[PDB]
RNA sequence: GCUACCUAAGAACAGCUAAAAGAGCACACCCGUCUAUGUAGCAAAAUAGUGGGAAGAUUUAUAGGUAGAGGCGACAAACCUA
RNA sequence: GCUAAACCUAGCCCCAAACCCCACCUUACUACCAGACAACCUUAGCCAAACCAUUUACCCAAAUAAAGUAUAGGCGAUA
């Protein structure tokens, strides 16, 4: 019954965890900063 | 009440930066950046002249600055207005006397025989079965299909009659023609502007229907009001417009006069559909439009009692229900509400079928109704035909 | 949930798919209908010589003589092109030089360049 | 025609055809921009037939024939490329005194690093270009700590190598 | 001592400007008073952006000073 | 991207009975009454039969929204990525 | 006798010194149309006080010393 929450989306993925809902607020482009500075080869989703 | 929430509406823009307020100082902008900072003056931008130049990002000027632009404002009928008081209005708007029922002169056209079609009924049922069932793989068509089938199948069944009568070769229908013409109505001026449809035009006028003395005896009819609406009402109040009347084509076009407009309300929706009125007030005025466009071109741009009057016939149909109207356009002075009057013959919802079963009803395991028309009229496509054959 | 892949056209549904491209220049606009239309003066017109009686081929002859790299300057290019005019006339309003003041009424402008290649 | 994306039809299964040399920049400083522009389309048919050979020779599974050829090919296109940049970088530093070809700028990104942004083409203002002034060229004050970190990671892989270098050294002075 | 302040009154003008004239100080300091960090350097790129002048005439006036220097040797 | 609720714009609902129905029987579909199997299983909740609903307060695809003392809840302290 | 067993430098730690072509914010890495939203605002709590409720050290801009002194403090833990 459950194990299967990841209904896949690229519409979704982009607007929830991409590169311009990441920099659309101050924390998210922290995020993106940590990322960074951990070098992290993937920075957003 | 006003309408428009101010969270809809634009916000306004932020106060000006207070080193604007000083005079002696140049503010420090990011203009110079390129882009914005938060940390400097908001630059004032002088207004961008380039830009609603090009063809695909053209800005049209206000409608004060337009060539046609007139601080009288015309009162325009086009092909998507629908008259609140329909054929009332129509009449007061063109200066008809209505009568009920077509002119004796058309109806005895197919009294005899001779002119009703070998196989008549066979051929307008084989029609109207194309039209409303066979037309298509799918099942049920839609008006906006069987409409124009069925008006169009109509009319090569009615041409059909060239053997009988060779005069028939002196018309041809014209598609998307467009008409205009402008007339006065107690200082108000009226334009209709009809691009409709099916234009039956033919080498030779028609004949006038109505006599002298019967145009005379229109005098003292009186042209019914409706109050409180305006006869504006449901007239597009335009100050951009012509005053020049169009009869749709260049000078020496064969097939000149007008004989019938072949209007139809093909659509699909109800709501977007004419109501009958509304369709028979539309016939009306794009009747006249045409018979007025033409007096205009011949008799000379002069409001007067025509001494030949113009004829335009036409037919207004839903696809199932059909309205015939002849107009005679009998006086170009139509500023007064007094002298001749314009007069219109109207046969109104004169239905071709009842109704059409695409499907066979079948009720416990029985067929009720056959597929196929219900209540099918002749006496409509006689009375049809009759019009078409109207001059020949 | 491919986070390393790139990210390509061939990816999200139907509207990613149609929207993203592959890097080809715009050749023209779209209009009502989705009617593309091609403007033929944005189409890179190929200007390709005449390559009949040219001597010049794509190799060259060992026994060509090696020579010292000396990579054009300005300086080199004003005293090979500008100088021997200047000094003729300086010996007996710079644009006479080929000195221009502005780039702007060229076709090819060399700053902001507008021309391919 | 198409039989100039192949070889002389004599030099069809050669093991080894002979090729001369890769034209030089030197050499192509002295030949004129017509001679430079014929010569690189000569160059290009050149590299298409040398591109068309490498991959049916990949087809095929066999060496391809004298495979030097591509690259000579290649740095003689890459000096032509490198000889007629030359003539129009020495034009524009002396019609303009610009040293680059493209507008730019340094500006500050959103993460807070130093960037040269080369500019865009827009047919209008950038006061009124919207998707343009979505785009910042600002770091707000919460980039600074993240700016600190990297400047010391950066410190620290520095100091890494560094010491690594004089620990190497040492190691080699002793064995020697 | 801008004749903005009440133009047509210069009279009033001087009085005021003499009312004030303690705090009179240079222009070229007057500038720079209030500004911020950020405003400062935008003033100072702004005053120092030049355009590149182009090579042409920086060696069109060297070839002249060397045959000046020639003719003259 | 589960789930709860909502927003926008979609889609599905055989046949018979009945006649404009939160109607009846019963497919698709949704659910999960009872039994059995399974119990590191096919499955971190499944299978088989049986059973409830099945034109509606229905089911459902897509995109969006509400966020942790908060949300959401036809209240089970239920659900908010096992 | 199999499985194994062993190895030494790959690098790292702490100091010192020294201040360190093209594409990409739209669905990032997407040649090319009307901007305007543009940032700033005490940390709290764990914990100690044998609970806890006031209170309970925390990049300071010369180390040492004055001095754990003066002071503060449910005058107590402690500071
Ligand atoms: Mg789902
Ligand atoms: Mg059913
Ligand atoms: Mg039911
Ligand atoms: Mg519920
Ligand atoms: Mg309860
Ligand atoms: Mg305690």
């Amino acid at each position: 019954a459950r194990g299967n929450e990841y209904q896949p989306s690229n519409i979704k993925r982009k607007n929830k965890h991409g590169w311009v809902r990441r920099l659309s607020t101050p924390a998210g482009v922290q995020v993106i900063l940590r990322r960074m500075l951990k070098g992290r080869k993937s920075l957003s989703h | 009440y006003e309408w428009g929430v101010r969270s809809t509406r634009k916000s306004e823009p932020p106060p000006l930066d207070r080193v604007y307020e000083i005079p002696g100082l140049e503010p420090i902008t990011f203009a110079g950046k390129m882009h914005f900072v938060p940390w400097l003056a908001r630059p004032i931008f002088p207004p961008w002249d380039r830009g609603y130049k090009d063809p695909r990002f053209y800005r049209s000027p206000p409608l004060h600055e337009h060539p046609l632009y007139k601080d009288q404002a015309c009162y325009i009928f086009h092909h998507r207005c629908r008259l609140l008081e329909g054929v009332k209005q129509a009449l007061w708007l063109t200066k008809t006397k209505l009568i009920e029922g077509l002119p004796e002169k058309v109806l005895s056209l197919v009294d005899d025989p001779r002119n009703h079609i070998e196989n008549q009924d066979e051929c307008v049922l084989n029609v109207i079965s194309h039209a409303r069932l066979w037309q298509t793989t799918e099942e049920i068509p839609k008006r906006e299909t069987y409409c124009p089938v069925i008006v169009d199948n109509l009319i090569q069944l009615c041409k059909s009659q060239i053997l009988k009568h060779p005069s028939l070769a002196r018309r041809i229908c014209v598609q998307n023609s467009t008409f205009s013409a402008t007339w006065n109505r107690e200082s108000l001026l009226l334009q209709v502007r009809g691009s409709g449809g099916a234009r039956l035009s033919t080498k030779d006028p028609l004949p006038t229907i109505a006599s002298r003395e019967e145009i005379e005896a229109t005098k003292n009819h009186v042209l019914e009001t409706f109050y409180p609406i305006s006869p504006i009402i449901d007239l597009h109040e335009c100050n951009i417009y012509d005053v020049k009347n169009d009869t749709g084509f260049q000078e020496g076009y064969p097939y000149p006069y007008p004989h019938t407009l072949y209007l139809l309300d093909k659509a699909n929706l109800r709501p977007h559909r004419l109501q009958p009125d509304q369709l028979r007030a539309k016939m009306i005025l794009f009747a006249f439009g045409s018979a007025l466009a033409q007096a205009r071109l011949l008799y000379g741009n002069d409001a007067k009692v025509l001494e030949q009057p113009v004829v335009v016939q036409s037919v207004g149909t839903d696809g199932r229900v059909f309205h015939f109207l002849v107009f005679q356009l009998n006086t170009t002075d139509l500023d007064c509400n007094e002298g001749v009057k314009n007069l219109a013959w109207v046969d109104s919802d004169q239905l071709l079928y009842q109704h059409f079963w695409c499907l066979p009803v079948i009720k416990k395991r029985v067929v009720v109704e056959p597929v196929g028309p219900v209540g099918f009229k002749p006496e409509t496509f006689r009375k049809f035909l009759a019009l078409y054959l109207h001059g020949a | 949930a491919d986070r390393m892949s790139k990210w390509t056209s061939k990816r999200g549904p139907r509207s990613f798919r149609g929207r993203k491209g592959r890097g080809a220049k715009g050749i023209g606009f779209l209009t009502s209908g989705w009617r593309f239309v091609q403007i033929k003066e944005m189409v890179p017109e190929f200007v390709v010589p005449d390559l009949t009686g040219f001597k010049l081929k794509p190799y060259v002859s060992y026994l060509a003589p090696e020579s010292e790299e000396t990579p054009l300057t300005a300086a080199q290019l004003f005293s090979e092109a500008v100088a021997p005019a200047i000094e003729k006339d300086f010996k007996d309003n710079l644009e006479k030089y080929g000195f221009e003041p502005t780039q702007e009424g060229k076709l090819f402008q060399l700053y902001p360049r507008n021309f391919l290649r | 025609g198409l039989e100039e994306f192949f070889d002389d039809p004599k030099n069809w299964g050669q093991e080894k055809v002979k090729s001369g040399a890769a034209w030089t920049c030197q050499q192509l400083r002295n030949k004129s921009n017509e001679d430079l522009h014929k010569l690189w389309y000569v160059l290009l048919k050149e590299r298409n037939m040398l591109l068309t050979l490498e991959q049916e020779a990949k087809r095929q599974r066999l060496p391809m024939p004298s495979p030097e050829r591509l690259d000579k090919v290649v740095d003689s296109m890459d000096a032509l490329d490198k000889v007629v940049q030359e003539r129009e970088d020495a034009l524009r530093l002396l019609q303009t005194g610009q040293e680059r070809a493209r507008p730019g700028a340094w500006r500050r990104d959103i993460f807070g690093r130093i960037i040269w942004h080369k500019f865009k083409q827009w047919v209008i203002p950038w006061h009124l270009n919207k998707r343009y002034n979505r785009k910042r060229f600002f770091a707000l004050p919460y980039v600074d700590h993240f700016l600190r970190l990297e400047r010391e990671k950066r410190a620290r892989i520095k100091a890494r190598k560094e010491n690594l270098e004089r620990k190497k050294a040492k190691i080699l002075l002793k064995k020697f | 001592q801008d004749p903005q302040l009440h133009p047509e009154d210069p009279e009033r003008r001087a009085a005021i400007y003499d009312k004030y004239k303690e705090f009179a100080i240079p222009e070229e300091e007057a500038e720079w008073v209030g500004l911020t960090l950020e405003e400062a350097i935008e003033k100072q790129r702004l005053l120092e952006e030049k355009d590149p002048v182009p090579l042409f005439k920086i060696y069109v006036a060297e070839l002249i000073q060397q045959l000046q220097q020639q003719a003259l040797s």
